[PDB]
């Protein structure tokens, strides 16, 4: 959708 | 990267691979970076000091592998290269040896957010994790110091930082670390951040955040007993960064 950092999406 | 698991962009989105274009064809990796907002990639300075022309670096986000397309991939140009003043280098210390690469797609447009492409977060002023953290460091580096090539497949692996007082002991690096370095090795030596993992990143959850805790800068050898891996101390720079990321 839009960054949101250090975010990891498995 | 010594040791350590082969991965996929989806376990590090935020890490940016830099290459080189050479008149005849080819292009070569040069470095690792990582993605701070939509428009900068930060890396080290020494990753470019040989050759600062901008317009002859690619950096690409969304990548598995070194030299075969990962679906999802972003092809970028470097708009901006900034590269520090004050940067030296000595006999095996870099100091200062962060860069900013603005980057900028062929149709005008900095990253976009998806499953392979994240930003990292940046620590606050001053503040870092405690000696004792683990955090991991990623890149297409070697995987022996004696190998000539690098891996076609990214790798990952967990390192611990450690205190000055037990890096600047004379028989590890001595004065050669300063204070605005961290040292950060693997308790039994066997894995670590090698040529070619340069330029990237060392990533500790600090106050809830993965963040960027340091730049993989130098180091004498590669997993060299009581030769740690020396990183760009992030944290100290922060008014450099603002500086040119306003
Ligand atoms: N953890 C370590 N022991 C370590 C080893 C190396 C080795 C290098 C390195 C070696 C040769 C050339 C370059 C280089 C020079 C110009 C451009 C790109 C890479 C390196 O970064 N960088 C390093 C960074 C680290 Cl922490």
């Amino acid at each position: 959708l839009k960054f949101q950092c250090g975010q990891k999406t498995l | 990267i010594i040791g350590g698991e082969f991965t996929t962009i989806e376990n590090q989105p935020w890490f940016a691979a830099i290459y080189r274009r050479h008149r005849g064809g080819s292009v070569t990796y040069v470095c690792g970076g990582s993605l701070m907002s939509p428009c900068w990639v930060i890396s080290a300075t020494h990753c470019f000091i040989d050759y600062p022309k901008k317009e002859d670096y690619i950096v690409y986000l969304g990548r598995s592998r070194l030299n075969s397309n990962t679906q999802g991939e972003m092809k970028f140009e470097v708009e901006n290269l900034i590269l520090h003043k004050d940067y030296s280098a000595d006999t095996l210390a870099h100091h200062n040896d962060i860069a900013l690469l603005k980057i900028r797609s062929k149709e005008g447009r900095c990253a976009q957010p998806s499953r392979t492409i994240q930003t990292i977060c940046l620590p606050s002023m001053y503040n870092d994790p405690q000696f004792g953290t683990s955090c991991e460091i990623t890149g297409f580096g070697k995987e022996a110091s004696t190998d000539y090539l690098y891996p076609e497949q990214l790798k990952m692996t967990v390192v611990k930082l450690i205190s000055h007082r037990e890096c600047q002991q004379p028989h590890y690096y001595g004065s050669e670390v300063t204070t605005k370095m961290l040292c950060a090795a693997d308790p039994q030596w066997k894995t670590d951040s090698c040529q070619g993992d340069s330029g990237g990143p060392l990533v500790c959850s600090l106050q809830g955040r993965m963040t960027l805790t340091g730049i993989v800068s130098w180091g004498r050898g590669c997993a060299l007993k009581d030769k740690p891996g020396v990183y760009t101390r992030v944290s100290h720079f922060l008014p450099w960064i603002r500086s040119h990321t306003k």
